[PDB]
Formats: C-alpha cells, structure tokens, sequence
RNA sequence: CGAUGCCGACGCUCAUCAGACCCCAGAAAAGGUGUUGGUUGAUAUAGACAGCAGGAUGGUGGCCAUGGAAGUCGGAAUCCGCUAAGGAGUGUGUAACAACUCACCUGCCGAAUCAACUAGCCCUGAAAAUGGAUGGCGCUGGAGCGUCGGGCCCAUACCCG
RNA sequence: CCAAGCGUUCAUAGCGACGUCGCUUUUUGAUCCUUCGAUGUCGGCUCUUCCUAUCAUUGUGAAGCAGAAUUCACCAAGCGUUGGAUUGUUCACCCACUAAUAGGGAACGUGAGCUGGGUUUAGACCGUCGUGAGACAGGUUAGUUUUACCCUACUGAUGAU
C-alpha cells in the first residue's frame, strides 16, 4: 500500500551489473527498464528496486543469448532517503526474476537494499542482509 | 401562409382564480399560486365571463411555427390549474439486481442521498427544485414520491434523480440498476 | 434478480429505443426520423438491439 | 453641442453606421450603455463570431495585434472604427469625436438621452427573431466589470426615480397653478390656441 | 533552427539569449513549520533558545 | 464611399461552417416529418385520420418437407361456414414445446384526413496545415434570395459652349 | 451513395460485389508559367509552430457490448506519441518499454544553423560496353562547406511622449 519514493537512478540502459544470485549468470546487461515512458534522447534508467530487462553476457550458456527479467538490489550511485541518509553500495548488482517477481535462483550474495526488499518480498526472503 | 386567426380556450374551475398581467398568468388555487410569464410568445390573452371564467389565446396572422404555440400556452395554463388544485405526484421505483439502493431524505424533502448504487462507495446527493418535496414511500419498498405544484419543477426534480443513477462503462441493457419514474399522478386524487 | 415489472420499467428507459443508422442517436420507440442535424434528420432508423 | 445616445435596445451595426456618418460631418457623439446594445441572431452564433475574431492574432508576435477589446463600449468603438477611414487624418479626427461608455457615468447620467429609431431592435427586427446582448457576450469573452456596472447602474436608477417623482410633483403643481390663474391668463391662452400651440 | 522559412520572421516562441533570473515570481503552498520568537532580555538574562 | 435619409411593392429563408452579383476565384451524388408552393391518387357528416375494447381460432397441427416447425422457418397452391367480424396469417420464441401482436370489427367524439411524387429557400453530405477575409465593418421588419417600381450617383463616352 | 451478398438467422452491429458520386495535394505523373549577370542540390541533428483524415487521454452514442478485452461513431488537436541493432538513407524491418508508441504541412520547414554519410568535378580499382578516346539511375575508395558590422524580425537593455 505504501508506495516507494523517487530515488536517484544510477543505471541507464547499457549498464552491465553483477548478478548476485546462484543462477549461473555472472553479470547482467540492462537493455531496458520497466515503467519508463521517457522522452526524446533520454536513456531509460534504473535504481534499486526497479525491474529491468537484461541479458547475460558472462555466465552459463543456457542463460546467454536471451532476455531475462531482473531486479536491481544494489547500486553504486548514492540515493537519498526520507531520513536524510545518502546510502550507496560497493557495486551494482541484480537478480534474475520472472514477471511475477519471484527469483529464478535461491540465494543472494551481498546485502540487498531496503528499497528493493520492501518492494519484492520474494527477493527479501532470500536476502542475507538488508541495508 | 399566414392564418387570419387561430385561437383556443381554457375552462377555469370555480375554485381557481386566474389574473393576467399582460401575458403573465397568475393561477391561484387551494394548494397555492403559480405565475408563468409568456412574454416570449406574441399572443393575446383574454379572460371571459364572470360566473364560468375562461381564458382565450389568440394568434392573428400566424405561420406554421407561430400557430403551434397557441395550444402550447393552453396546455401549460391547464397544468398550472392542475397544479394548484390537485398538485403533481411523480412516483419513482428503484431497480437493482444485487446492490440495494439506499435513499435518505434530508432537509425536509429537498435533498436526496443515494448510497450503494451498484455498490459504489460514492454518495450521490441530488437537490430538489424549490417547491418540490421528496419522501420515501411508506406504502411500498424501494419507492420515492415527489410532490409539488409546478409540473416542470417536479418533473425536472425527478429527471435529476433518474440521471444521477446512470450506469457507466457497462452494457446498460444488462445492468438495469437505477431509480426511474414509474407513475405520473396527482397529489390529491379528484 | 429483478421483479419482471421493474425490469419492464427499466427497459422502457434503456432498451425500448430506436437507433439512427447514420449517427447512432438514441430515439423514442415510435421515432420515424432522427432528431439530430448532423445526419439531416434521416429516416434510416433501426431498433435498439435486445440483450441476450 | 453633443449628441448623446442611449445604446439600450439598439442593434450594433445600424447604430455604428449612423454614428460613423455623424462624426464624419463634425458632430460629437456620446453612446452610453454599450452593454445594452443588441445583435441580431441567437446568442450562441454571435459568441462564435467573437471567438473566431479572438483567434485572429499575429502568429509570430500576438502582442502586435489584432487587439481584441472585451468591453461592450470598446467593441462598439471598434465597430464604428470599421466604418470610418481611420488611417487618414480625416477619419482619426472623426474617431476622436466619439465617446463610448458602459453604464451612464457623469455628466451624461443627468442629461437627456436620444435614440435612433432606424437602429432600434423593436423596429428593425421581427419579434420572433433571436438576438444577443452585447454585455452578456462581452462578459463571456473576458469582460470583468459586468457585475460592477450593473451595481452602479442600479444606484443611478434609484436616484433617477426620485428625480422623476420630483418632476411629476412639479408638474402637478403646474397644472393646479394654471387653474388658479386661469382668469388672468385666459387672454394669453386664446392666442396660443388660435395658432395651434395649445390644443 | 530559429524558425521555418515561412512565416518570414522569428517567432516570439523561440528560445533566445538574454536576461536570466531576477524575475518576479509567486509560489504557493509553502507550509509554515515554525513561527519563532525573537530574543528577549528577561530578568537580566537574554532568552534566545528559539531553536 | 458619390448616390434611396423612398413612410418603395409582393413573396421565400434561420443556418451551433447562413447568404450575398458575368469572367471569377470553390463543390457532386444522395438525403430531411425544416418550411413553402405544386402534381396525381385516394376517403370523409351513410360522420372520416389519431386516441380509448375484443379477437390468436371451426374443417385445421390445411397436406407436403420434416431430427422439429401447430398461422409463425424455406418452395409451387394458396378455400369455405357462423358472422360486428376473424390472413388458412404480418411481427414474439427455442435444439422442441411453451408464448403473443397485427390484418378485422364494431362501442366513443365530430372537420377535414392519408399517400406517392415534384420544385424553391435552408439543412446534412462538407477534412489541412501562419491568423483571415461577400473588399471590410457589419447586416436578419435585410444591408440576404426571386420578381418589379419611382428617384438618385458619375467616365477622358454623348450634347452645348 | 445503391444494396447482390457475408454475418448460423438477419442487406446496412460490423462489412460489402456489380455500379456510381466526390474530396485531398504528405505519392507519382502530365505541363513548362516564374527563376540559367545562380533562390545552395538528399538525409540526419536541432528548434518552433500549425493541420486533423484521432493512436492515447477527458465526456459520450452503438455493437454479433454478461464481465474483461475489443470494434464502430460523435464533440474534440489541451497534453503526449519513447530508447535501440542494420542501413546515408526517406522508407523498411526487428528488439524493448509504453496510456499510446497516430498521421502530416511550414520553399518535399530548417547548410551566412551544423554535419557531409549519399548524390554530383578533378585521382584510382572492378564488371559490362566501345577498335579507341571514353561511357554506365552498376559497384568501390579518397576528395577545401566562404561573409553579417546593414535593414527588418526576434531576444533582452537604456530611453522617448
Ligand atoms: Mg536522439
Ligand atoms: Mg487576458
Ligand atoms: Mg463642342
Ligand atoms: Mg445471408
Ligand atoms: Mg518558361
Ligand atoms: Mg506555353
Ligand atoms: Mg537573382
Ligand atoms: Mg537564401
Ligand atoms: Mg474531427
Ligand atoms: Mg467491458
Ligand atoms: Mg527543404
Ligand atoms: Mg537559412
Ligand atoms: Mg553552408
Ligand atoms: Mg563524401
Ligand atoms: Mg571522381
Ligand atoms: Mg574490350
Ligand atoms: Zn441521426
């Protein structure tokens, strides 16, 4: 019921982020972002908690050469919260999901942003820690 | 073609007194008074007789459109007589398949609240025209009774309620819910 | 469910109508010409189709 | 000196045609109550006419004209300007011989107003024809002082009513006085009747 | 491009260089969070804890 | 913008894209229960046209063709009796029953009514890019359209000098 | 526009043959009126504006509209109509997001605004053609993008009556 607030977007289209699950994919290459209408010359951009469409550039062959739905769980660009805290992570990471938002893998490596965890309970249950 | 003369007469009941201020018609009866101005029509109004009064409407040198206005005035004047003697009573039935339509009368019958129409959370509030009173019908369930002396005010009041409960973005041949005018009578049957 | 008498009352206002073939205007059941200028008061009327 | 006209019940273009010819002959004209002026045709088709005018604007700089005046007085003024050769000194001199007012401000409120029977709506229109009111039309295209002008026009009418009652009073005395002095003025009353002055 | 060939003029709606800022502006719906009191000398003591 | 500031004449037309003068500067088919005028044909004081009752059946569910159609769907035929009358049937309804309304008829009240065409004006048909042009303002008891009067305006034309 | 048909039934919910009447100038033509003492020739980029023949959104009418989705029509151009791979491309096609991914004009808007990828000088290669010099709406590679301080318009800045 409580809607997420705007956060700074650090991952335009073309960003290659780490894949932080145990699917087999090493990195995720963002080809688009969900919910972006955009305007002329503006690249769609993604932040923690956003579902994006990505391909695997490095990883298991069965996962390569196709488009997956993924969710960003960490970002290197610092975003403000309503308590005034500017948080950023050591790296940009995501996890492959399906359209329903449930993970394709079962484990997550590293922390998961609170912004994404609140939005995706299936990702939240797998998060070892929350930031 | 212009017609030399076209006229019609109206009989006035004994308990009704009609006075003319030019083309303004004032009808006074047991239930009250109604004044209507006919200055937008170029006719000639005349009161004839003293024991059995009559109202005459004349249209000299009228084309087809102007002749059609002669009876229209007579019918309006007759309705005014009907209003001040018997009054007007429109009844409405509320129709619904699943969701009962709850109607609450406020402000001595001048405000109507409609709730749960097709299950909507929105509350519809319809304001009756002056001189028109709405009331729930103690005789029948899911019925309203609108009463007043002016037919147009009463019937406009009922049109407001009927159009308040309109179905949107559905097949209205299937979703028939609404409050509708079911009868056009008189307050005092006589 | 609706009492069949009340259904007829509702149908008088929602179903018993003629429809202009040129401009789709809702018309009284005894209409012989449309009332809209946009179609030139055409007499190409058809009944409002009945819901099944 | 000045020809004061009352715009109530006059059709816009017929009043302008007569007024324009008058100021071109060197006469000063004042038209008051321009909101009381009328136009033939239903209100709606006359509102569409002004909205069509309202759309005329220099696409590259609207501030350079046309200027769409919203007051019923200025609408009438521009209509008289359209019947004058206003791009010549002779026309501009005439255009300066015309004053236009909404309502009746002083000093014309306490002066007699003339009408133009060749532009009166009761004369020139068939009674079954629709017509528009310049004030209502102006109010619905951006005029802002319809409510105030009506407020001040009602004050004027209240004062004019007291003035009329005073004049009727002074006329009832005038008739009585003529009876009291009837004997002394009978001879002079015969001269006037002999020559048609008194009937 | 500051306009098409026709109209053979630069339109008022095309971006041009000039003054930026120092514009009159009216902004609405700025909530008052606090109406603070000024300093007072009371009993020989400066009372200024308005924060 | 010189001249109708004629007590001009008889009609038509309302346009929420009106109309407005050779060339010429924008419109067609097809439509309208807008309005006007015409042509033809009906029917009406033996009381017409609305409005306000009944009737759905007697042979008979006419026989075919039917999985099944009884007046009710396709194809050729398409009669009688009792009568104020009553199609061997216009429309209601299914996969079949089931069901109803018109044709018809008299009861009422009391002057014109119905239909098909045809032609005027108006309207629909009728969408483009800078804002926009009966020349403009504007004009609707016309300053519009058709038929016509007196009068008046002025070319470097005609007349006299 | 007519309406033979399609649509289980049923011409016209939605379509619609045989015919026929139009509109438009974002296609191509046809013509040769203007410009050959020169109006800078494609496309993109950028930027404003306008049209409606409406894809989305607001309000609506109709469906063979139960709901959901969709289709047809009305008032309607206020606000939107995107990111990319291949191509010089306009066009095209595909990926992806989206409420939607509508269509167009402005000297086929816009080169003293750019860029110069293509076309369209001089160098050079290939194929076909030619004895040849050379040619090719056939490929290929390299090939100078000038001036504003004038007037106006526009943007701001003093000021003037
Ligand atoms: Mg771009
Ligand atoms: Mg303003
Ligand atoms: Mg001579
Ligand atoms: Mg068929
Ligand atoms: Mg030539
Ligand atoms: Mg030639
Ligand atoms: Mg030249
Ligand atoms: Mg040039
Ligand atoms: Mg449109
Ligand atoms: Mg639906
Ligand atoms: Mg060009
Ligand atoms: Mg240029
Ligand atoms: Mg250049
Ligand atoms: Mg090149
Ligand atoms: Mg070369
Ligand atoms: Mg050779
Ligand atoms: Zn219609």
């Amino acid at each position: 019921s409580g809607a997420k607030f705007r956060i700074s977007l650090g991952l335009p289209v073309g960003a290659v982020i780490n894949c932080a699950d145990n699917t087999g994919a090493k990195n995720l290459y963002i080809i688009s972002v969900k919910g972006i209408k955009g305007r002329l010359n503006r690249l769609p951009a993604a932040g923690v908690g956003d579902m994006v469409m990505a391909t695997v550039k490095k990883g298991k062959p069965e996962l390569r050469k196709k488009v997956h739905p993924a969710v960003v769980i960490r970002q290197r660009k610092s975003y403000r919260r309503k308590d005034g805290v500017f948080l950023y992570f050591e790296d940009n990471a995501g996890v492959i999901v399906n359209n329903k938002g449930e993970m394709k893998g079962s484990a997550i490596t590293g922390p998961v942003a609170k912004e994404c965890a609140d939005l995706w309970p299936r990702i939240a249950s797998n998060a070892g820690s929350i930031a | 073609m212009k017609t030399i003369l076209s006229n019609q007469t109206v009989d006035i009941p004994e308990n009704v007194d009609i006075s003319l201020k030019g083309r303004t018609v004032i009808v006074k009866g047991p239930r009250g008074t109604l004044r209507r101005d006919f200055n937008h029509i170029n006719v000639e109004l005349s009161l004839l007789g003293k024991k059995k009064k009559r109202l005459r409407v004349d249209k000299w040198w009228g084309n087809r459109k102007e002749l059609a206005t002669v009876r229209t005035i007579c019918s309006h004047v007759q309705n005014m007589i009907k209003g001040v003697t018997l009054g007007f009573r429109y009844k409405m039935r509320s129709v619904y398949a699943h969701f009962p339509i709850n109607v609450v009368i406020q402000e001595n019958g001048s405000l109507v609240e409609i709730r749960n129409f097709l299950g909507e959370k929105y509350i519809r509030r319809v304001r009756m025209r002056p001189g028109v009173a709405c009331s729930v019908s103690q005789a029948q369930k899911d019925e309203l009774v609108l009463e007043g002396n002016d037919i147009e005010l009463v019937s406009n009041s009922a049109a407001l309620i009927q159009q308040a409960t309109t179905v949107k973005n559905k097949d209205i041949r299937k979703f028939l819910d609404g409050i509708y005018v079911s009868e056009k009578g008189t307050v005092q049957q006589a | 469910i609706i009492e069949p008498s009340l259904r007829q009352l509702a149908q008088k206002y929602n179903c018993d109508k003629m429809i202009c073939r040129k401009c789709y205007a809702r018309l009284h059941p005894r209409a012989v010409n449309c009332r809209k200028k946009k179609c030139g008061h055409t007499n190409n009327l058809r009944p409002k189709k009945k819901v099944k | 000196q000045v020809l004061v006209l009352d715009g109530r019940g006059h059709l816009l273009g017929r009043l302008a045609a007569i007024v324009a010819k008058q100021v071109l002959l060197g006469r000063k004209v004042v038209v008051v109550r321009c909101e009381g002026i009328n136009i033939s045709g239903n209100f709606y088709r006359n509102k569409l006419k002004y909205l069509a005018f309202l759309r005329k604007r220099m696409n590259t700089n609207p501030s350079r004209g046309p200027y769409h005046f919203r007051a019923p007085s200025r609408i009438f003024w521009r209509t008289v300007r359209g019947m004058l050769p206003h791009k010549t000194k002779r026309g501009q001199a005439a255009l300066d011989r015309l004053k236009v007012f909404d309502g009746i401000p002083p000093p014309y409120d306490k002066k007699k107003r003339m009408v133009v029977p060749a532009a009166l709506k009761v004369v020139r229109l068939k009674p079954t024809r629709k017509f528009a009111y310049l004030g209502r039309l102006a109010h619905e295209v951006g005029w802002k002082y319809q409510a105030v002008t009506a407020t001040l026009e009602e004050k004027r009418k209240e004062k004019a009513k007291i003035h009329y009652r005073k004049k009727k009073q002074l006329m009832r005395l005038r008739k009585q006085a003529e009876k009291n002095v009837e004997k002394k003025i009978s001879k002079f009353t015969d001269v006037l009747k002999t020559h048609g002055l008194l009937v | 491009c500051i306009g098409a060939w026709h109209p053979a003029r630069v339109a008022f709606s095309v971006a041009r260089a000039g003054q930026k800022g120092y514009h009159h502006r009216t902004e609405i719906n700025k909530k008052i969070y606090k109406i603070g009191q000024g300093y007072l000398i009371k009993d020989g003591k400066l009372i200024k804890n308005n924060a």
